[PDB]
């Protein structure tokens, strides 16, 4: 019974980072499509397109933070 | 073109026309496609039904009437029906011999009468491959399908290299030989990981295959080998679908025969006719629903897994 | 001492992950509209950035629940 | 002890996460429409803001259920 | 043991979370249409508000089920 | 106390939550069409309202099953 | 007697919930098309209502299965 | 013991629920197209009804499996 | 016995997900068929056979369910 | 005794069901495009039929895995 | 114990099923575009077929993983 | 106990299946755009093919994780 | 207790698989837009490539977490 808790911590960590990555990928899909369209239109929109595309990376950053907090429990 | 391969020239010619000075893949179809169709179906009763369809088409030929279906907008009076009859004759010959090998006629009809015999339940003649005992034949047919795919893809790559030698296309011959070397390296790695017995020389074979692959990567000056060796590996492994569709169809037919036999057994004297009726209607319904894939898979295995190796679509 | 600690960890992971998924689903369409408005005018930067940053409160709430559960851990 | 606390944590994390997912799903389309309206007029800021902030009640209720379960822990 | 309490908490979480998810799924399209209507006319604010707040009864029912299950403890 | 009671609560919450999700999925498109029709005509308010409130029977059935399970508790 | 009761309850809850989700998914598009048809014509109220109420048979079947299981409960 | 009866009930519920979900998914688009066709011509009622009632065989098969498992129960 | 209930869970999963898949196919196929029949009234046969073709999915689901019931 | 037989039954059911879901997802769009092509020109029947019947590889492979696992039953 | 055999069967079923689901998801859009191109030109058969049957490697390698798990049985 | 090997197998099945699903989801839209570009104009084949083969790194990583798990088995 | 290694494998496989699913979801739309831009201009290769390869960081992080969990052996 002493090893089951560590495995559940591992599966919670994996679930956290995976679902955070899924969420930021869902955001980045439409944001990057709009950014590529704006780039092909103007080419002067690189800064705003990059800012908006890299903005939802905070979600996977939070997922990684929670995963590392869980990893520190050993 | 030889007369025995001319009907299958219609099968290959629906795609692009090969350029001048390139190998045509017409003679591969009569030897391989009916072979795979027979291995897939493997049923004497299905072969007999296809023979009835073929003699009906031959009757259409000798009456010289067009075969017109307004629903499908299909019109083909003499010659397409003639070539289709020839192709069907080859297909039913291979189906008959593979049904003899598999010991299957209309599914598990050997349950009622022990004509074909497993070693546990013997009959007058034995069965070489049961194909319903999944424990005793899964490896025996996975390895056969893998070997067939390896032979086909290796022949395609050798034809690619020969065409590159013919046309002095160095970046094309190097591409073919690099795919061949990477393929033998991956095959050696798979044999070492799964069924290793003699890992001494096999590691050297792996090393020389990867060396040939890398040397052709740098020499051909094209960098599409890296993501496409995955696709050639998938094309080698995609011939499992022969045994997959064959086992699915055989198990479905055996299940229809088994439920018919059970219905006849429960009701006894009155259940023979009802069991025959339900088994027949289920058999023709299953054939009507799934018979077209039975030719689609063996012909697509030549259409994409074989033709793309020697640049048929470029 | 047992399954409670690991199941608490599963709870934190589930909360953070589903909150992040929800705010990503929001930010997809919101950021697409914002990028379109930026390409159209460029004077809509403040409103586009505000509307993009607003659904971050969901992942903030998920992090709050996770930190409460981590204190429970 | 042992397994009740962990399942309570799983339940409250699931509650807050699914509530956040639901309000994110709402806020996606609502914020896209609001950004379009603001780019069209810029006088629609209040209507867009209140329509975007109205689905926050779902994550509020999820937070309430999570806090009730945390108190029960 | 206390396994009943933990699974009851899981049930409350599932009920309120899926009710909130359904409410958000409704409110997405309803609020998008409402924001478009207000940007067009702005005289239909009452109809937009009633149509947006009507699917909140789903999360109301989810909260009712969650409160009943909480009182079962 | 009993593990069967916890699983009963899990099933009851799952029933009411998935019923709420289904009726929310219906009400999304139905209410969007109703809002559009009301903004264009305003004379079809009653038809839009009855079409929007018709899928509430799904969450009504879910609540009925939930209450039967609660009585079984 | 015992855990079978709770598992029967979760089975019937899953049945009712998924049936309700299916009929809600049907009623979404069917009712949207019906509302559009009523807004355009208003002479097709009978056909629109019939087509909207027809997928209720799925939640009827789910209710039947749940009541059978409750009888077995 | 006794897990077999409840797991059988879970199987029946899952079968009928997912079959109902599948036929509802079919009936959504099929009934939307049918409502459009009937509103356009009104002579397409028979074909629309036939195509709408055709995917009910899926929930019929789900009910058949559920009833077989009920007889086993 | 413990084994028989989980077999029933497997049959339920198989037949339910097969029904879900064939319903997903029949949605778009039937919508296109209804549109074609409304526009032409002569596309009934092709639309009907295209709608009835993906029934093999639920046929295979029932196949697996009956296999597990026979072994059950 | 044990739950091995039921667990491999669950595995084979998941395999065949998810394979069926995948090939249904493919055949939906492929058959819609095929019906659209046949409606424009009846001569496009053969290619539409070929493209519709090609994705049966998925159910074929799922059935293969299910029968292989049944071999161990 | 049968736990290992049962859960290995569950794992290989999950692998092959989700690989088939991904292959079907790709093949839906690719085959729809291919059918459109065939109806337009009929000289696009090689490219359309090559693009349609290319993502079959996913289900091939899911089958490979399932076969390795069968060997591990 | 065989729980270790069985859960390792279900983990590698999850990894392979979800990676294959992700790369199939990518290849759907990428291959649709590539087939459209090919139908419009050839000599786009190289760009379309490399853009279609780029998302296969996901199933590469999934297979790498599966092989690591198999070595650990 | 051998469940530790198996559940660690489950967690790391889930992590890498869901990260791969997310980056595939991103790469679908991003690569479709990139292929369109390449067919339009052919001078957009750098922007299309960098926008397509940017969401690979998600599967990179998933692989990192999987390797961290593998470090626990």
């Amino acid at each position: 019974s002493g090893g089951l808790d560590r495995g559940l911590i591992a599966v919670g960590m994996g679930l956290a980072v995976g679902l955070a990555a899924l969420g930021t990928g869902v955001a980045q899909a439409r944001i990057g499509a709009a950014g590529v369209g704006a780039i092909a239109e103007d080419r002067s929109n690189f800064g705003t397109a990059l800012i908006f595309l890299l903005l939802p990376e905070t979600l996977v950053i939070f997922g990684l933070l929670i995963a590392f907090i869980l990893n520190g429990r050993l | 073109n030889p007369p025995w391969a001319k009907p299958f020239e219609l099968l290959v010619s629906f795609l692009n026309t090969p350029k001048y000075g390139t190998f045509d893949p017409t003679p591969v179809v009569p030897v391989f496609f009916p072979f795979w169709f027979g291995m897939i179906v493997g049923d004497i009763g299905y072969a007999l039904l296809f023979y009835l369809v073929g003699r009906w088409l031959s009757g259409y030929v000798k009456r010289n009437e067009p075969l017109v279906i307004d629903l499908f907008a299909l019109k083909l009076k003499p010659q397409v029906i003639g070539k289709l009859v020839h192709i069907l004759n080859w297909m039913v010959f291979w189906t008959v011999v593979w049904g003899v090998i598999y010991g299957e006629f209309f599914g598990t009809f050997l349950e009622h009468l022990g004509v074909f015999g497993t070693p546990e339940h013997p009959g007058l003649i034995p069965i070489l491959i049961h194909r319903i005992d999944t424990a005793k034949t899964a490896n025996l047919l996975i390895l056969l399908s893998v070997a067939f795919g390896v032979v086909l893809v290796f022949f395609g790559l050798a034809l690619r290299a020969y065409l590159g030698l013919k046309h002095r296309h160095m970046a094309h011959f190097w591409e073919g030989v690099g795919y061949l070397g990477g393929l033998v390296g991956v095959l050696a790695l798979a044999a070492s990981y799964l069924g290793n017995l003699q890992a001494g020389w096999l590691q050297g074979l792996m090393y020389l295959g990867f060396g040939v692959f890398l040397l052709a990567v740098l020499m051909s000056r094209i960098w599409l080998m890296i993501p496409e060796i995955f696709t050639q590996a998938g094309h080698i492994l995609s011939h499992i679908r022969i045994y997959a569709v064959g086992a699915a169809g055989g198990i479905l037919a055996g299940l229809l025969t088994d439920v018919g036999f059970a219905l006849a057994e429960r009701l006894g004297l009155l259940g023979v006719l009802l069991g025959l009726l339900v088994a027949g209607v289920l058999h023709l319904l299953i054939l009507l629903l799934t018979t077209l894939g039975h030719m689609l898979q063996p012909i697509r295995l030549l259409w994409v897994e074989f033709f793309t190796k020697f640049g048929f679509y470029e």
